[PDB]
């Protein structure tokens, strides 16, 4: 067809290198910091990885902003399902906005 | 300021910068445990004040998160919250009393 802007760069001695991580990398990385922040919590990263229940998880976490932990015990499922619609806006913004 | 719990940081003279030699806390030897929310005892939910409920084979213990320090679960480490009938993942344990034995004797 035509010659591409690309070729002509390349042409004139500018070239372009690939990076040393690749995106399944990153993407295995990734996986990896969200399996551990899933079952550990906080507890992977300043050490060995502990488990622990996410519910419990989460009354730790509310625990830490001044909240006492039986608002999270006597609101799980009201919770949850606000994260998950949360989620799922995101999915929809995602879907739609492109700025 | 490191990696772990930081605990103290000394300063250290360099050519042209600085060293920082940063003093952390590292847990070390971990065991599995058997742990529950809650309590429900006399038809009422208990939830531990600062802590975890742990347990063994066969007791109930509530210990602090970062070292294992097990103690008899009593209502000076718990408070009531509530009924048994909301907390998913409630279990049938015991409370005791330190006013009890202190009236009858
Ligand atoms: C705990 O249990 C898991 C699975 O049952 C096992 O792989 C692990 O070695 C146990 N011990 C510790 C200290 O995690
Ligand atoms: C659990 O701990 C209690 C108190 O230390 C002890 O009496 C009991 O034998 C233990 N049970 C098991 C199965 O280790
Ligand atoms: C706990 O005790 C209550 C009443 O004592 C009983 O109705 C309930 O079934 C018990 N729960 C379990 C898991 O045994």
């Amino acid at each position: 067809a035509a010659r591409d802007l690309i070729c002509a760069q390349k042409f004139n001695g500018l070239t372009v290198l690939p990076p040393l991580l690749t995106d399944e990398m990153i993407a295995q990385y990734t996986s990896a910091l969200l399996a551990g922040t899933i079952t550990s919590g906080w507890t992977f990263g300043a050490g060995a990885a502990l488990q622990i229940p996410f519910a419990m998880q989460m009354a730790y976490r509310f625990n830490g902003i001044g909240v006492t932990q039986n608002v999270l015990y006597e609101n799980q499922k009201l919770i949850a399902n606000q994260f998950n619609s949360a989620i799922g806006k995101i999915q929809d913004s995602l879907s739609s906005t492109a700025s | 300021c490191g990696k772990g719990y930081h605990l103290m940081s000394f300063p250290q003279s360099a050519p042209h910068g600085v060293v920082f030699l940063h003093v952390t806390y590292v847990p070390a030897q971990e065991k599995n445990f058997t742990t529950a929310p809650a309590i429900c005892h006399d038809g009422k939910a208990h939830f531990p004040r600062e802590g975890v409920f742990v347990s063994n084979g066969t007791h109930w213990f509530v210990t602090q998160r970062n070292f294992y320090e097990p103690q008899i679960i009593t209502t000076d480490n718990t408070f009531v919250s509530g009924n048994c009938d909301v907390v998913i993942g409630i279990v049938n344990n015991t409370v005791y009393d330190p006013l009890q034995p202190e009236l009858d004797s």
